[PDB]
Parts: C-alpha cells; sequence; structure tokens
RNA sequence: AUGUGGAACGGGGUAUUGUAAGCAGCUGCUGAGAUUAAGCCUUUGUUCCCAAGAUUUG
RNA sequence: GGAAGUCGGCAAAAUGCCACUGUCCCUAUCUACUAUCUAGCGAAACCACAGCCUGGGGAACGGGCCAGGCAAAAUCAGCGGGGCUUGUGGCAGUCAAGCGGCGACAUUGCUUUCCUAUCAUACCGAAGCAGAAUUCGGUAAGCGUUGGACCCACUAAUAGGGACUACUGAUGAAGUGUCGUCGCAAUGGUAAUUCAACUUAGUACGAGAGGAACCGUUGAUUCAGAUCAUUGGUAUUUGCGGCUGCCUGACAAGGC
C-alpha cells in the first residue's frame, strides 16, 4: 500500500531539514536552546548494559548500533523576534553582530569567488560607529516580541568536508520572559555555544534531516523526515583522546574508526552519538531538537552506561579497534 | 566482556563482528568475518592456510612460548575477589606486558631476517 | 514445606538452586521469587540473584553442594565474577568446559555422594571430585540419564520416579547411603529435581504440589524438626 | 487494545508527566542552564 | 455435573426479533425489477436459507447444552425428576426438535419453488410466506421455551454434587443439629433459623481431613424435600450420619426420630450408620444400636462439643469401608518465620519493591549484596577490557609479587 | 545408508532432515583407532564417527599414537574428524592402510 | 495452546521453518520426522506462508515414525534453527539441522531426553524442556 | 578571480587477495606481491593551473 | 523451506515415495540491448469545433444548456484511467375503536475508494451476570477481517455489500526595483493496529472446582517512515589466487 501521510511525494525543497515546530515556550523555566545542528559522521555499534526493569535482558549486555554525528559548536550571529499576530507569526525584526566570519557571508551568495565580498557592509559600519539603531531594535523586540529566534551558524570549516558556505538557520529561545531571551541573544554575539550546554548525554531528542536520493522509481527519497524519539548515548567532547573510552575498555581511543569515516572523514570534534538509524546520508547535516512533548516513557528516563564502542575498520571487515593492538597481534611486519 | 579468539586464523573477535556456528558434538566455532567461516565450511586445514596464526606457529614464525614478565596470562575458570589494590597491579602489569613482548618480538624478526 | 512458584510456574527447581550454603534464584522476573527464599533463608545463608548466560534457567544450569558450586562453559566472565562477589569465600566457584552443558540436568549432588548423567567426560568427573569432594557414581534413575533433573536429592533423603523399580530404589537408596522414596509431585509431573528444591532443612515445591506428596516429601527429608 | 488516542490514556499520560517523571526533566535542562 | 454453562433462553418475541433483526443485517437488501431473474431468485432464497441457518443454529444449542438425563449419573437423574418431571422434560425438549426439522422443510420447500419465481413480486411473498412459517412454528413452542429458562434458571443454581469422591451424607430431622455440624465442617454458610425447612435443598460442602478431599451433601429434613433427600441417599457412595434428637429440643419425639430412622434404615443398607446423639449435654435407642452399623457418637448440640470427634470417627470409619552429617546452622534452629504480622519478620525484597515503586520500576541494586571489605565501591565498574586483552585474566591476589620478581629480570635482560 | 559420499565428498551438506541417529542421547561418537585399523568398513566408521580415539591406557592405541606412521597431522586431523577435507581424510584412509600392512 | 506456559516471553528473531517443512526429532520419544503443517499465533498477513523458529509452537504431524504417533496432528516445538538468527548479545547464531521436540498443549514434553543441542532461547522460555535438556549453548 | 585555493601524480593509513619472480638448501628471503577509488581517510611530498571569457541584469 | 504459487511441475533445476529447483514465502543483486538525450533523416491514421469537476435538464442525460465548485503562460518524463427496495404466510370464526355492512390490533382453530444493515477491537445498558466464560441490545466504519484441499487449522476476528483531460513526479517566464539568505502558513493530506507476559494473585468472588480487573511495566503481530554498524545475498573492482586450452626453437614472461 503506501501511507498518505507523505505525499505529494516530491523531492525537498530544502536540503538542511526544516524545524517545523519549537516546543511550547513557558516563562516559569529559565533561558535555554532548543534546537542544534550537525553533520552524520556514520554510524557503529556499541555493547551496553541494559538497566530496563522487567525487560528479559534487565542487567544484560546487548549491542546496539549507534549514528555518530559531529557538531562544532554553533557561533550565534543574530536575535530575530516573532510578533503573535491574528494572520500567525510575522517576523517583526533583525538585528545581527558585527564580525560575520567569513563561513556565513559564503551562504549569502551563489558565487562567493566573483563577488566583491560586499556583504553587510554598512550594517557593520553603522554597527560600530551608532549603536543606537542596535539599541532600538532590540527595545522593540523585548516590547512586541514574543517569540525570539536566534541566527546561529556551523563552523563547517572544522569540519572534514570540502563544502564552505557554513549552514544558517533559526534557533528558538524557550525559558524566561522576552526581555530575558534578548538578553541571552545579545550576551552571545559573536560567541560559540556548544552541545554540551544544549543536550546532556541521556535525553531523548528528535532528529530532522532529509533522506537519501534513492533515484526514481515517481520521486523515491530525497524526502523531509522528523525521527521522534531517538535517545542520546554519549556527548563525547573532540579535545579528549577518551572521547570513545569508556568505563569498562579504558584503550586510549578516539571515536574515528580504523582507516577513518568512510566517505567522510576523520571526527575531531565535539559529537554526539544517536541510537539506530538517522534520515539522510553521510556528511548531509542534520537537525536536533528537544522533544516537542514531555514523554517519560521508561526507555526516555532510564540511565546509559556505555560498556564498549567499537571503532574497527568500516572500510571492509575490520578486526583491530586501534593500530596499536594490531601491531602487538600482527608479527613485527617489513615495514 | 569477552573477545574471544576465531577457530580459523586465531584473530580476536570483537562483539558484533562474525558469526557464532554450533556443531552437534556440542562444540561452538567463532568466525570473526565471513571469509574465514566459509573457509571453514570447505574445510580447509588452518596448518596449511598461509595467513593463519596457527600455519605460522606450526612453522616457526613466533616464538614457542612468553612466560613474560614471569606471567603473562591464562583462561581463569576458579575467579578470584574483587579488590581495587589487585586490579590496580593487573592493570598495569597487563600493559608492561604488551611492550615487553613487542620489545622481544622485534629482536625475535632480526634474528630471522639474518 | 513451602508451596511457591517462579512468576506463574511450578517449576521452581528450573528458576531455582538451593544447597546448605546458598541460594541462587533468577533475576529481574519476579523478586517476589527472591523474596520468598529470603523469608526462610534470609538470615542463614546467602540467596543470590543471579543469571547464568543471560537466563532465568539457572536451577537446571548449574551443579552445587554447600562446598563447591559448577557452572557452564556458556556463562559470561561477568557472571562469574557476579557469583564469586556475592558467594562467600568458603565456596568454590568453577567453569566446567565438558560435554553436557546443563549441568543441572545431568549431575544431582549432595556433600557426600553425587549422581551423574554417565555420558560425561573423565576430567570432569575429576573435578567434581576434586571440587565437590564427594564420590561419583555414573549410574541412572528409571533408566534415564538425566539424574539431576529426574532424582531430587538431599543430605537426608532422596525422592526418584514412581516407575523405578523397588529393586532400583533399594540399590540406589544403599549405594547413596541414605532413605529414598519413589514419588511424584506438580500432580503428576515426574520431574522431581524440576519441581523440588531441597536442603537439609528446607524445602521448597510448585504451588501445584496436592498434600499428599508435601506430607511424603516432609516424611522423607524430616523437615517437622 | 486501548489505543494511543483513547482519552483515558491521555488522561493518566498526563499524571505521569506531574510526578518526577517530569521534575527529571524540569532540573534536567536546568543542568546545561548553568553553563 | 456442572449445569452451568447452558446459555440463557429468549422469550420467543426476542427469540424472532434477534432471527429477523439478523437475517435484515447480515444479508443484501436492495434489489431492482430490472435485475436479471437468476439474481432476483439468488437474493431471496439467500434470505430464507440464512433464516433456517439462524433458527436451526439456536434451536441447536439449547439441545446440545442441555443434559441428556438417561446418559448422565441416576443419582441427578433421579434429582431431576423430583425437581423437573423428566417426561415433562423430555417432551420440552423433544417439541423443540419436531421444531428443528419443521423449520427444515418449510426452508427446503420454498428454496425449491423460489425456482420457478418469475417477477420480484412472487418471490417476495413466497420469501413472506416463508419467514411467516418458521416465525409461526416457534410462536407455539412459547410454553416450552419458558419451562426450559425456568428449568435452565433452576439448574445453573444447584450445586455440583460429587459421586466419585469419598462422601459422609448427612441425613435426619429438620433442625436435629445438622445445620451445626455442617457450619462446623464445611466452609460453607447455610442459613439456620429455628423456623422448619430452612434446609431447602442439598447442601454440598468440601472437607479436608487425613490429607484426603471429603464431600459432605447436607439434605433437606423429612414432600418434595424429603423425597430429595430419599433420593440423594438412594444412590451416593458414603457413610449415613444420623443425628438423632436425644434431648428432644428438636421439637420431635425421640420415639419418633428412631421410626424415621428405622423407616430409613432400608434406604441406609450397605452402609457405615453412625448413631449421633444430638444435645447429649442438652428404649427404641437399644434396638436402633442393635443393628451394630451405626456407632453410638454422643454430640453435645447446646453444648457444641464432640463435631470434631463426630467427624474424625465418620472419617475413620468411611476409609475403614474403603557419613551423611546435615550440618545444619545454629541460626536454623533458632529462626523466626517470617509472618507479616510481626515486625520481627526481617524485611524481605517484596517490601522494599511497594515503597520504591514496584514491579515494572524498582531497579534492583545487583551489587548491593557482594560479601566485600566495603560497601562504598558497591557500585563500583571493574575493568573487562584493555588493549585486546581482558582483566578478567589477570585477577591473581598475588600479581604484585609474580611483577616484583619479573622487575629484576628485566633489569638483567638490559644490562 | 549413503556415507560413503558424505565421507568422499566433505562438501555439500545434503540437508540430512531423518531423525537423530536411532535414540542417541549424545552425538559424540567415538571410534577406537585399534579397532578403525581392525575395521574392514573404513567408509561406514568415516561417515558415522564424529572423532578417532586413541586412549594411552590401551596398549594397541599407545601403540599406533607413538607409531612413526601416525604423525602430528594426522592425530590433530583425526581429534575433529567433522571438520575434516577430502585430503585429509584420504590421508586418514592411507595411514590405516599403511599401519594394517605393519599390523599385517 | 500457544504460548502457553512458556514462562517469559520471547524475543523477535528470523523464521526460519515455513509451513510444510522437514525437521528432525531432537527427543527419544519414538519419532524420527516431524511436517509442520500449522504455525501458532500467526496474524493476517497476506500471502505469508507461517514459519517458525526457536522457541515456537508448531503443528506437527510424525511423517516418519511408530504409527500410534502418527495420524495425530499436534503441536511440537521447534528446537533448533539452521537460518542465521541474531540474539540480541548480538552474536548470530546457526545450527546444522532443523530440529524439533513433540510436546503436548500445556508444555510438558512427550519425551524422555533430547539429543544434542539445545537453543538458548527454548531453553529460557520453556522449564519443562529446560528439565529434559542436556546440553544448551 | 591567489589561497590551512584547486588539480595531476606520489607517500602513509585502512582494506581485498593469499605469500610474486629470482636465489639458496618442501623450506627461508615472502602477512609477501598485486589492487586500493573509480561514491575510503589523510598529505609541509613533486609538478602544474587559476588573480577569465560570453550572456542577462535599476 | 522445497509445490505452500498456479485449475497445474507452465519454464528452468536435478542426468547428459525419494531428489532438485526463486513457481512461491519475498524478492535482491549483476550483464548486454531497447529505452532517454544529442547531430541528421523523417511518416500516417485521424480531424464539425473543442477539451476541469458535482448536481439538474421528461429521453440520451451530454462536452456546449442551467446552478455551483472554480480558474494564471510554456513545458519534460511515466501510468494509460477516461421515491422501487428490507422483520414478521394463507383459510375460517369471535370480538369491536369506530365509521358506514365492514371494521384496526388481538383471540381461536391445521399445516483503489465508499456504505453500515458491526465479525473483531473501544465504551455502554440489561440477563440467576458469584468469578471466569457467555447471551441480547445500543453508540461506533478509526481500525483489521488469514493461510491450505463445504471443509481444517491459525487468528482478536476471519462481517455483509456498492462503485484531448485526468493521475503521478520534473522544470519553468512573471509582476511586488533587482538578486539572495532566513522565515511565516492559507489550504490540502495524515497513521498507527492487535495480541499476551510480569506483577496487582491464586488475592476480590467461590463449599469447592476454579478465578478477574484498574494501575504500573515488558515483548510480540500487522502497517507505516527511515537506515546499512553488524550478519546474509549479489560480482564488470573483470580486485587477487587456482585450474583448463593456445604462443614464442628453450626457461621465464605475459597473452587471449
Amino acid at each position: 500500500h503506501g501511507s498518505l501521510g507523505f505525499l505529494p511525494r516530491k523531492r525537498a525543497s530544502r536540503q538542511r531539514g526544516k524545524v517545523k515546530a519549537f516546543p511550547k515556550d513557558d516563562a516559569s523555566k529559565p533561558v535555554h536552546l532548543t534546537a542544534f545542528l550537525g553533520y552524520k559522521a556514520g554510524m557503529t555499534h556499541i555493547v551496553r548494559d541494559l538497566d530496563r526493569p522487567g525487560s528479559k535482558m534487565h542487567k544484560r549486555e546487548i549491542l546496539e548500533a549507534v549514528t555518530v554525528i559531529e557538531t562544532p559548536p554553533m557561533v550565534v550571529v543574530g536575535v530575530v523576534g516573532y510578533v503573535e499576530t491574528p494572520r500567525g507569526l510575522r517576523s517583526l525584526t533583525t538585528v545581527w553582530a558585527e564580525h560575520l566570519s567569513e563561513e556565513v557571508k559564503r551562504r549569502f551568495y551563489k558565487n562567493w569567488f566573483k563577488s566583491k565580498k560586499k556583504a553587510f557592509t554598512k550594517y557593520a559600519k553603522k554597527y560600530a560607529e551608532s549603536t543606537q539603531s542596535i539599541n532600538r531594535e532590540l527595545e522593540r523586540i523585548k516590547k512586541y516580541c514574543s517569540v525570539v529566534r536566534v541566527l546561529a551558524h556551523t563552523q563547517i570549516r572544522k569540519t572534514p568536508l570540502a563544502q564552505k558556505k557554513a549552514h544558517l538557520m533559526e534557533i528558538q529561545v524557550n525559558g524566561g520572559s522576552v526581555a530575558d531571551k534578548v538578553e541571552w541573544a545579545r550576551e552571545h554575539f559573536e560567541k560559540t555555544v556548544d552541545i554540551k550546554s544544549t543536550f546532556e548525554q541521556n535525553e531523548m531528542i528528535d532528529v530532522i534531516g532529509v533522506t537519501r536520493g534513492k533515484g526514481n522509481e515517481g520521486n523515491a527519497g530525497y524526502m523531509h523526515r522528523t525521527q521522534l524519539n531517538s535517545k542520546i548515548y554519549r556527548i563525547g567532547a573532540g579535545d579528549d583522546a577518551k572521547n570513545a573510552s569508556t568505563d569498562f575498555d579504558a584503550t586510549e581511543k578516539r571515536i574515528t574508526p580504523m582507516g577513518g569515516f568512510v566517505r567522510y572523514g576523520v571526527v575531531e570534534n565535539d559529537f554526539v552519538m544517536l541510537n539506530g538509524a538517522t534520515p539522510g546520508p553521510v556528511k548531509r547535516v542534520l537537525t536536533l531538537r528537544k522533544s516537542l512533548l514531555t514523554h517519560t516513557s521508561r526507555k526516555a528516563l532510564e540511565p546509559v552506561s556505555l560498556k564498549w564502542i567499537d571503532t574497527a575498520s568500516k572500510f571492509g571487515h575490520g578486526r583491530f579497534q586501534t593500530p596499536a593492538e594490531a601491531k602487538q597481534f600482527l608479527g613485527t611486519l617489513k615495514k | 566482556m569477552r573477545v574471544h579468539t576465531c577457530y580459523f586464523c586465531s584473530g580476536p573477535v570483537y562483539p558484533g563482528h562474525g558469526i557464532m556456528f554450533v556443531r552437534n558434538d556440542s562444540k561452538v566455532f567463532r568466525f570473526c568475518r565471513s571469509k574465514c567461516h566459509k573457509n571453514f565450511k570447505m574445510k580447509r586445514n588452518p596448518r596449511k592456510v598461509a595467513w593463519t596464526k596457527a600455519y605460522r606457529k606450526a612453522h616457526g614464525k613466533e616464538m614457542v612460548y612468553d612466560t613474560a614478565l614471569a606471567v603473562t596470562a591464562a583462561r581463569r575458570n576458579v575467579p578470584v575477589r574483587y579488590d581495587r589494590n589487585v586490579i590496580a597491579t593487573t592493570l598495569n602489569a597487563m600493559k608492561r606486558v604488551s611492550q615487553v613482548h613487542a620489545k622481544r618480538e622485534r629482536l625475535f624478526y632480526k634474528k630471522r631476517l639474518a | 514445606a513451602l508451596r511457591a512458584q517462579f512468576e506463574n510456574s511450578n517449576e521452581i527447581g528450573v528458576f531455582s538452586n538451593l544447597t546448605n550454603s546458598y541460594a541462587l534464584v533468577a533475576l529481574g522476573g519476579s523478586e517476589n521469587f527472591y523474596s520468598v527464599f529470603e523469608a526462610e533463608l534470609g538470615d542463614v545463608v546467602p540467596v543470590v540473584h543471579t543469571t547464568i548466560g543471560g537466563t532465568r534457567i539457572i536451577g537446571r544450569l548449574t551443579c552445587g553442594n554447600r562446598k563447591g558450586l559448577l557452572v557452564p562453559s556458556s556463562t559470561t566472565d561477568n557472571e562469574l565474577q557476579h557469583l564469586r562477589n556475592s558467594l562467600p569465600d568458603p565456596v568454590k566457584i568453577q567453569r566446567v568446559d565438558e560435554r553436557l552443558s546443563a549441568l543441572g540436568n545431568i549431575v544431582a549432588c549432595n556433600d557426600y555422594v553425587a549422581l551423574v548423567h554417565p555420558d560425561i567426560e573423565r576430567e570432569t568427573e575429576e573435578i567434581i571430585a576434586d571440587v565437590l569432594d564427594v564420590e561419583v557414581f555414573r549410574q541412572t534413575v528409571a533408566g534415564n540419564v538425566l539424574t539431576g533433573s529426574y532424582c531430587a536429592l538431599s543430605n537426608q533423603g532422596a525422592l526418584v520416579h514412581p516407575r523405578t523399580s523397588i529393586q532400583e530404589q533399594d540399590e540406589l537408596s544403599s549405594l547413596l547411603q541414605v532413605p529414598l522414596v519413589a514419588g511424584t509431585i506438580n500432580r503428576g509431573s515426574d520431574v522431581i529435581g524440576a519441581g523440588l528444591v531441597v536442603n537439609d532443612w528446607c524445602a521448597f515445591a510448585g504451588l501445584d504440589t496436592t498434600a499428599t506428596e508435601l506430607a511424603v516429601c516432609e516424611s522423607i527429608f524430616k523437615l517437622q524438626d | 487494545t486501548s489505543g494511543p488516542r483513547d482519552n483515558n490514556r491521555n488522561k493518566w499520560a498526563k499524571k505521569h508527566l506531574k510526578k518526577g517523571k517530569r521534575a527529571k526533566n524540569s532540573n534536567f535542562s536546568k543542568f546545561l542552564k548553568k553553563k | 455435573a456442572v449445569f452451568k454453562n447452558i446459555t440463557p433462553i429468549p422469550d420467543v418475541n426476542t427469540f424472532l426479533d434477534v432471527v429477523l433483526s439478523r437475517t435484515q443485517r447480515k444479508t443484501p437488501t436492495v434489489i431492482r425489477s430490472g435485475f436479471k431473474i437468476s439474481r432476483i431468485r439468488g437474493f431471496y432464497g439467500r434470505k430464507v436459507k440464512f433464516t433456517q441457518d439462524t433458527i436451526t443454529e439456536k434451536l441447536d444449542s439449547i439441545l446440545q447444552e442441555f443434559p441428556k438425563l438417561n446418559d448422565i449419573h441416576p443419582f441427578h437423574a433421579d434429582l431431576l425428576n423430583i425437581l423437573y418431571d423428566r417426561d415433562h422434560l423430555k417432551i420440552a425438549l423433544s417439541q423443540l426438535s419436531t421444531a428443528k426439522h419443521l423449520v427444515e422443510n418449510v426452508a427446503r420447500d420454498y428454496i425449491r419453488l423460489l425456482k420457478y419465481g418469475d417477477s420480484l413480486y412472487r418471490c417476495k411473498q413466497l420469501k413472506r410466506a416463508a419467514l411467516g412459517r418458521m416465525a409461526t412454528i416457534i410462536k407455539r413452542q412459547k410454553s416450552s421455551l419458558e419451562f426450559l429458562e425456568q428449568v435452565r434458571q433452576h439448574l445453573s443454581r444447584l450445586p455440583a454434587i460429587d459421586p466419585n469422591t469419598r462422601t459422609l451424607l448427612v441425613c435426619g430431622y429438620p433442625n436435629v443439629g445438622k445445620s451445626s455440624f455442617m457450619n462446623k465442617v464445611t466452609r460453607a454458610q447455610v442459613d439456620v433459623q429455628p423456623y422448619a425447612f430452612t434446609t431447602k435443598s442439598l447442601f454440598v460442602g468440601h472437607f479436608d481431613y487425613k490429607y484426603l478431599r471429603w464431600q459432605v451433601i447436607d439434605t433437606p429434613g423429612i414432600n418434595t424435600i424429603e423425597m430429595q433427600s430419599i433420593t440423594a441417599m438412594a444412590h451416593l457412595r458414603s457413610a449415613v450420619l444420623y443425628f438423632m434428637d436425644l434431648s428432644e429440643m428438636c421439637g420431635y419425639s425421640v420415639a419418633a426420630q428412631v421410626k424415621l430412622y428405622h423407616s430409613i434404615k432400608p434406604l441406609f443398607a450397605n452402609k457405615v450408620t453412625i448413631l449421633v446423639l444430638n444435645k447429649i449435654d442438652a428404649e427404641l435407642l437399644q434396638t436402633i444400636i442393635d443393628d451394630g452399623n451405626v456407632k453410638v457418637v454422643q454430640t453435645s448440640c447446646v453444648q457444641d462439643i464432640g463435631v470434631m470427634d463426630v467427624r474424625t470417627t465418620a472419617c475413620e470409619a468411611l476409609l475403614a469401608a474403603r557419613a551423611r552429617p546435615a550440618c545444619i546452622p545454629d541460626s536454623v534452629k533458632t529462626r523466626r518465620a517470617y509472618d507479616a504480622n510481626d515486625p520481627n519478620r526481617r524485611i524481605l525484597a517484596r517490601d522494599i519493591e511497594a515503597a520504591n515503586g514496584g514491579a515494572g520500576v524498582y531497579n534492583v541494586e545487583l551489587r548491593d549484596k557482594y560479601i566485600l571489605q566495603d560497601p562504598s565501591w558497591k557500585y563500583d565498574r571493574m575493568p573487562e577490557l584493555l588493549d585486546g586483552k581482558n582483566v578478567a585474566d589477570f585477577v591473581d591476589p598475588e600479581i604484585e609479587a609474580k611483577l616484583l620478581a619479573l622487575d629484576e629480570e628485566e633489569e638483567r635482560l638490559e644490562r | 545408508t549413503n556415507v560413503d559420499a558424505k565421507v568422499f565428498h566433505p562438501e555439500k551438506r545434503k540437508r540430512s532432515r531423518e531423525g537423530y541417529a536411532d535414540d542417541d542421547y549424545t552425538l559424540h561418537k567415538t571410534v577406537l583407532a585399534s579397532e578403525f585399523v581392525t575395521a574392514n568398513d573404513p567408509i561406514q566408521i568415516l561417515g558415522t564417527s564424529a572423532e578417532i580415539v586413541f586412549p594411552k591406557d590401551d596398549e594397541e592405541c599407545q601403540r599406533l599414537y607413538n607409531l612413526d606412521v601416525t604423525t602430528e597431522e594426522i592425530l590433530l586431523c583425526c581429534s575433529d574428524l567433522q571438520v575434516l577435507g577430502k585430503k585429509e581424510f584420504r590421508d586418514i584412509l592411507r595411514w590405516r592402510l599403511k599401519i594394517r600392512d605393519e599390523m599385517g | 495452546r500457544g504460548r502457553g506456559a512458556a514462562s517469559g516471553t520471547k524475543y523477535r528473531m528470523t523464521l526460519g521453518l515455513p509451513v510444510q517443512a522437514i525437521m528432525n526429532c531432537a527427543d527419544n520419544s519414538g519419532a524420527k520426522n516431524l511436517y509442520i503443517v500449522s504455525v501458532f499465533g500467526t496474524g493476517a498477513r497476506l500471502n505469508r506462508l507461517p514459519a517458525a523458529s526457536c522457541g515456537d509452537m508448531v503443528l506437527a504431524t510424525v511423517k516418519k515414525g511408530k504409527p500410534d504417533l502418527r495420524k495425530k496432528i499436534m503441536p511440537a516445538i521447534v528446537v533448533r534453527q539452521r537460518k542465521a538468527w541474531r540474539r540480541k548479545d548480538g552474536v548470530y547464531l546457526y545450527f546444522e539441522d532443523n530440529a524439533g521436540v513433540i510436546v503436548n498443549p500445556k508444555g510438558e514434553m512427550k519425551g524422555s531426553a533430547i539429543t544434542g543441542p539445545v537453543a538458548k532461547e527454548c531453553a529460557d522460555l520453556w522449564p519443562r524442556i529446560a528439565s529434559n535438556a542436556g546440553t544448551v549453548v
């Protein structure tokens, strides 16, 4: 048959997955970010102790396939305020920063080389010489606007890719009052927000991407999709040589498998280990958001203790995690 | 958490790789990859396969013995009570083994080449 | 004697093991089963909430006495490490790399005498004598090789198939130096080892066992004092 | 079978969202929020 | 003989409405004049056939669920004649069967004629002529269906007497202390009032003695109730436990009770009679005792004593008629059995559960009971792997000395 | 049954679904080395027995094990006769013939 | 009679033995062959031949056996499987031959001693088979 | 449209295969040798190329 | 797994009751060609005029009429679509509301999508419905209604019925100064389904036999959307190795 909820089955008009819904804003909660933006590096598998009471393998080892996506810390480069109207949300104003790096300026041109690199010259010039206009616009946001969404762009420079145009999107700011959001937004201009300060290794997020294009079978694949209930297993830091070492493994190692991730590269930044599949192929930008709703199903609450992570060679049939161990087992080569 | 040695190549089998095959003789065979599984299916003798550890040790391409550091390793079937002091030294002694074994086999290959 | 069931199953000889020194029960399922064992032996012997090879059938997968306990080669290093940590020092624990992994279905042992499925390997017989410190007899019960499941045995008695002949009962009892009874359990369930678990002072039987058998086990195993 | 569109499944789902089940989501976001 | 499994009978009007409503709802409804005559014929034959199947299906259910008086144990068979007049029940059950064939014949006839239908109307009236006839056939059994429903209603109330198991039938004059013995022996609650004929019908009650189950079936005193008592005593392998009012507090003369017992002796033949002297604390007796079968057991009805002794005597009569040093720990010799009331019973893991969220929520701490030098490390994670090598293979309590006995050796090789 | 074909063709398992050795509780069938040498039906023994045992207690088995004809490869192959190639089976048959010729 | 007296619950695993398949008799009850005719607990999956797996119950006919056990279709427990199935532990298992045991609907098996290896899954589910098993891996 | 620029080779890593000729007495040089991106990772390695043309644009 | 597909050994496979086989469960992968696009060459049938849909127009209701829904250029590739009727028989007599002799009921004589009229799942009311199981009835079409020769099982259940344009994807000029980034959301579509396992229990209820539920939790069936870490399959990586045949007077060397 085929579900009727996913038609017209046509190519997505976007490459970066659009967040069509943000969590409900509650002023009792103070300020936080609600989304993020990463790159699917690839997937591996893990071994985990399963602390689910009543499950047939309570307190027993399982094996789980996990998706590793690299998320270099996003950089906040603007603030936007939406006003409630009878005709729907309407973007009232937009305010930017001074130093917009070349990575995000590339997003504004189809040809960065041939351009005169003239983006944001007058705005940045007037930004420095007269900040009263910026203050007036932020005053407007905190006086009229009800939804505050910050421009944040990902540092695609650090990713082991060939693209140079940074990705740009609007993260909403749930928490506090509208003034609190604007103060939070203004205090993070030209600074970077790290994923460790957005997700915490155990929560259950919703992953949004564009599916891998299978071709023409009408159109098949390359559709916008939204996996729900994707659970974080481990938020690793790119600076530590222990990001792929558990408490049951030691064995100083890095999440990148033997020989680099297939068709992606070497992950040397902050990464996220989600469970199971995620939409899209490798090296496609994925969007991560907090779950729109509170569901405390026991799978969403139970803690995770990874026992062992796999860094064998995914390019074939790998059988050695680390080059040191390969040398210890294999006899000394002629080289 | 046990990394068993494959029956054919004698190479370590990490969780998630390879196959389990149980003989009707209640004997269990672990294979690291499909290459070794298929070779066993045609019933090639590992002593006569050019890329297995059993073949290599049948022709003396590795040292016959390493009683390294006066004790190296043994499969234990009578477990021991857990102790933080004992685990610490075993953790240190284990990695002190590998460098000794590597150091000795380096000179072993040097002797073999000459 | 006691009537107890694991989950809603009467075969508590499968889901648990009990000796004069310890008690092994299944995990993650009914902790009510742990409570039942703890209610009668909690302050006397340790009650281990364990598993063997990621299964709840540890009773039929192990064999042990007051002195030593045996597990099959299928048990993990983690589960074996768990058992040794929880169990006290005087009880020795070993991995029996033996032909028929299910030790409970082939070996029924006490502190002094054990009965084994004749089809065991010689090294297994040697280590059983070394560990259990019992004399090993490669005999059969009721013509069935599964001694452990068809012969529920303890220090003060034993139960076997009702089918086995009187001369066979006398031979087994004399060679075991203990009184023996040919009884039933769980309303005609002839798997006496799988339905009844016995130590020298307490015994547990399935909920479906009628009063007539319960009186019989009480008489043979003399729990009244 | 009680379907997830059931008003009483939805009603009891609510009461789970008002126990410590959601408290481990309220202060759980406060973790990052002080960073 | 559990007679509770019989489906409840409709009262004709509902029976027809249920049958007719099913035919309307489950079979097609719309047809036009312009359709092929074969389709018109096929449509109406389906309804006529369908109602016949519905009627027969309901009728067969009655005929099968009711118990066949000839094929059953004569205890219940003789019980049913006194209660239900086997001829009347058999006439009722047979009439429904004659009904069952009659609906079949009419259905076969009108289906057969309908094959020759020429217009939509002529088939319409045969279908109406059909539905009228099986409707009129059923309406004639109004008395039969009502009688069976009343019989069904009382059958489901009857207790399933046990003929195979050992039994102890109790009989005698009304209010002769039989009710007190039944209440004290059986867990059943039979109403005891000064009004006579309180035991309207038989009351069954199971009791456990000598590791065996015995069924005590109290019978009505002594007539329909007397006939039921006589039939119950007629075919029942049980020991007679007649209770005689020695003190005459039951309102009946002792000689009258003796005469009744002598009259019932013909039914009490080949049975272990009991000469219960009811109200002992509160002549013909010698003649009754001369039989020998009846055991003279005094029963203090007013003092409520001897009931247990009488039951023990009756059960005994019915039975007659039919080096390994077990080093138990010292704590076992002085162990307090876990009983919930006393706080003494040590808490159990079941109780730690209910305080901590119940089944499916409470995570048992498996590490919480290791015999270990310390209860803090009691949640630590032990290394399992390092550099291709398992931690487990190296755990040795003296391994440090193997490491020092080494240090000399490598220091020798470098030198 | 056609056990000679299975012995001579170690590959191409025939998807045998017939039964379990007529109520044989253990599948670990062992054939004595002295009996195997003295056997006049090597095909049946090879197709049925899962291993050829040479116990040290038996004098004939010990002599055959210590014999120069029986080499390390022969003993290793005979330890697990369930997994043995066509060449190994031919080598085992040749070794049995060589031992039988020496004996008589 | 399906899923009855099987203790806990069975994880999903690959389907090895469709309808009308031959398995060896694994116990010493006296049978040799079993023939699958129906599979318990199969839904309304259009054009799906019901299939069996380790620890599953199927209506079986003793194709080869003594005539008394024949001529009566009755449930049987598939004790082994040739198709590769993966445990939740992650390792992939498979046996040489498809084997099954002869069992009454309640759960007590009719045999006295089963032959060869036993699937660890069916030993977990079926305590009666675990009572009468020789070696389980 | 001159840069952690891009390309063509090459090296290393990872892999697939199963030990290349020749020499010496089946064995050793030989887990060798070959292939490795065509939809693998990486490159201070060598060389080149680019600081263009046309069109449409208030 | 080996005839469960199909009326069926149709066609291959097995060689030159047993056994083999992708007929099927359930399809997947690989190769060539057509296919598509480009340069060139280049028809004919057919043609009143045209081409959105609902209802109505006495008929034949239609593509034009009427009343509505609506309606934004140019295209590319696929698919060929085009006031009936029901749940209750016939003869005779008796009443008798009443009307003008009939006389009403009653009485006696004999013989893909859609519909709900719901099989299952949700809830509900009644029944001698103790518990369990069940019967009847009501709301209800969200959601399922199977596999093999009337049958024989599974299953929660295997309920009864009607019937050029569009469709599916792909580009696309254009107002609003131009181009671009980030967004808003009118409207359209929509998705989940059933089972049983642990408790709660051998408790409520029952002489006993038997024996539930709410709640919490755990897997499975079916359906949908994704994904390729693992295992499996596929081979033109013609990647490596082995074998067969051929060549240089010879070895090597490759060769096809």
